[PDB]
């Protein structure tokens, strides 16, 4: 059984990221090591506890054995953020760690806010749902409020957030206000207030019911 | 590059079957593995089959209930798990390795050189129902996207323009709605000046129902 | 029969020997009298368990007494009877090629079976001649250098 800590890891771009894979007991030099895209399909990246795979670039460097190992990646560039996960095969059964997933740090950028109306055809369902979309920003702590009429709205919004991009390391969220079509009509205006750091003031959205 | 089959939904104690298939030519690798990963869990090993020797091996929450083959011919992989539990919903993955470390016999073990995309197989008793999609029209950089509401169960892919538009495309993971159902959207950001001249059209593909939904965006008048 | 092959493989070292066993693999190297056949620990044995006739023949793993076993070489009881044929070959479990008596019928010249590459890759680049050999006439293939 194999242990990773920590479980999430923030390095800043060409400096040096270090990963642990602690073995409950000695399994010797037979320990491959992972990496895994986002939405990707895992890519081999050590094997032999210290020997780099075919295609794997020197900066990947692998260490350790016995119960004690260590992933290196040297000179960090953004497409380096994924999930790392060791897995050993001295021993039946083969046996994997929890993974460490890996955030690649950036300068601060402000969200671009959209707001989205609910479609007419959804509406001719019953339904109304009102987004918010965040995109391209860092890091990924945003907040999202919404206001109808002015109103404060509670307990009607769920929020989702992406997988960090590969390429600039940016998050995007999407705030989905969901209403009835008999609510949606007795108010005019909705708006979503954005807060975050890359902002000095909070940015609102807005649209109005029929234009 | 690994190829496995499409998502599955599946009532509790039935059988589900999976394939692992090959983009290029038969390659040399000498045995066939097979992981699962569950949603709260980490990747676990399910089992594996050398095809030289004909020898298999499985781990004990899959002893009885698995098989796995690999036809060397086609190139083709299979694994079967039968009398399915809510415990086996998870992404399945398919490995094959190149250079064995480690013999006893009659199996042998070493390092995953080759992963397949993974395979999300759902266990459970609800009812699968079909998306339904809705257009996030825009009002020099614009935004639009498709709103994919009220489907069960995972996963339901879109794409843009048949593949033609992938570039500045978000698509944000599922939420489970309190109704049981999951809803997501999924937005890109085009040039203000193509809004009314290009042709924005998301695939909606939803495997566990059956259900292909090309939506047009196209602004409001 | 099949079940009958000693499996004990061992990559002490990933050096990549053991792929061998399954097909030939991209391999060079810079660094490229026996004793008697007796009886051979099943345990120490990875791979087929060549003997010469001077025709390769296949020895599987067996108990002291002769009795075919099926339990690929895993078993303490099972070994490899190989007192009688001129040499026998097969691979040790950390990779390394043993001898008693081998395959060399000329100085320069041996037996080619299957597993010849594997057990004996400083061998790759001869020749398969179709020699004879003097037991009656036999004849086999050969590579030379
Ligand atoms: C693999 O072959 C080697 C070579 O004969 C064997 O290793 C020898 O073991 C003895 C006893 O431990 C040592 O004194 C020798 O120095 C070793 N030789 C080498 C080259 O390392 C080994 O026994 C064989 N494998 C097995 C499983 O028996
Ligand atoms: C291999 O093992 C099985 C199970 O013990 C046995 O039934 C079979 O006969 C063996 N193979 C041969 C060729 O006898
Ligand atoms: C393989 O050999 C090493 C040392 O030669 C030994 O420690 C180990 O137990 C053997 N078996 C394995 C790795 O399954
Ligand atoms: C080892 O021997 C025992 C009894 O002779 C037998 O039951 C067992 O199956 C053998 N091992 C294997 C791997 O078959």
């Amino acid at each position: 059984e194999l242990t990773q800590s920590p479980a999430t890891l923030s390095v800043s771009p060409g400096e040096r990221a270090t990963l642990s894979c602690r073995a409950s007991q000695s399994v010797s030099s037979n320990l491959a090591w992972y990496q895994q895209k986002p939405g990707q399909a895992p890519r081999l990246l050590i094997y032999g506890a210290s020997t780099r795979a075919t295609g794997i670039p020197a900066r990947f460097s692998g260490s350790g054995s016995g119960t004690e190992f260590t992933l290196t990646v040297s000179r960090l560039e953004p497409e380096d953020s994924a999930v790392y996960f060791c897995q050993q095969y001295y021993r039946s059964p083969l046996t994997f760690g929890g993974g460490t997933k890996v955030e690649i740090k950036r300068t601060v950028a402000a969200p671009s806010v959209f707001i989205f109306p609910p479609s007419d055809e959804q509406l001719k369902s019953g339904t109304a749902s009102v987004v918010c979309l965040l995109n391209n920003f860092y890091p990924r702590e945003a907040k999202v409020q919404w206001k109808v009429d002015n109103a404060l709205q509670s307990g009607n919004s769920q929020e989702s957030v992406t997988e960090q991009d590969s390429k600039d390391s940016t998050y995007s969220l999407s705030s989905t206000l969901t209403l009835s079509k008999a609510d949606y009509e007795k108010h005019k205006v909705y708006a979503c207030e954005v807060t975050h750091q890359g902002l000095s003031s909070p940015v609102t959205k807005s649209f109005n019911r029929g234009e | 590059l690994l190829e496995q089959s499409g998502a599955e939904v599946k009532k509790p104690g039935s059988s589900v079957k999976v394939s692992c298939e090959t983009s290029g030519g038969t390659f040399d690798n000498y045995a066939l593995n097979w992981v699962r990963q569950a949603p709260g869990q980490g990747l676990e090993w399910i089992g594996g089959v050398v095809p030289l020797f004909g020898t298999t091996r499985n781990a004990q929450k899959f002893q009885g209930r698995v098989t796995i083959s690999d036809d060397k011919s086609t190139g083709t992989g299979h694994m079967e798990l039968r009398s399915l539990r809510s415990e086996d919903t998870a992404v399945y993955y398919c490995v094959r390795s190149v250079t064995p470390r480690y013999c006893g016999g009659g199996f042998c073990y070493g390092e995953f050189d080759y992963w397949g995309q993974g395979t999300l197989v759902t266990v459970s008793s609800a009812s699968t129902k079909g998306p339904s999609v809705f257009p996030l029209a825009p009002s020099g950089t614009a935004a639009l996207g498709c709103l994919v509401k009220d489907y069960f169960p995972e996963p339901v892919t879109v794409s843009w323009n048949s593949g033609a538009l992938t570039s500045g495309v978000h698509t944000f993971p599922a939420v489970l709605q309190s109704s049981g159902l999951y809803s997501l959207s999924s937005v890109v950001t085009v040039p203000s000046s193509s809004l009314g001249t290009q042709t924005y059209i998301c695939n909606v593909n939803h495997k566990p129902s059956n259900t292909k939904v090309d939506k047009k965006v196209e602004p409001k008048s | 029969h099949i079940n009958s092959t000693a499996l004990n493989c061992n990559e002490s070292l990933n050096t990549g020997w053991l792929a061998g066993l399954f097909y030939q693999h991209k391999f060079d190297s810079s660094g490229c009298y026996p004793r008697p056949c007796g009886i051979v620990p099943a345990k120490s044995v990875c791979g087929p368990v060549y003997c010469f006739t001077p025709s390769p023949v296949v020895v599987g793993t067996t108990d002291r007494s002769g009795a075919p076993t099926y339990s690929w070489g895993a078993n303490d009881t099972d070994v490899f009877v190989l007192n009688n044929w001129f040499g026998c070959t097969w691979m040790n479990s950390t990779g390394f090629t043993k001898v008693c008596g081998g395959p060399w019928i000329t100085p320069r010249c041996m037996v080619d079976y299957p597993y010849r590459l594997w057990h004996y890759p400083c061998t790759i680049n001869y020749t398969i001649f179709k020699v004879r050999m003097y037991v009656v006439e036999h004849r086999l293939e050969a590579a030379c250098n």
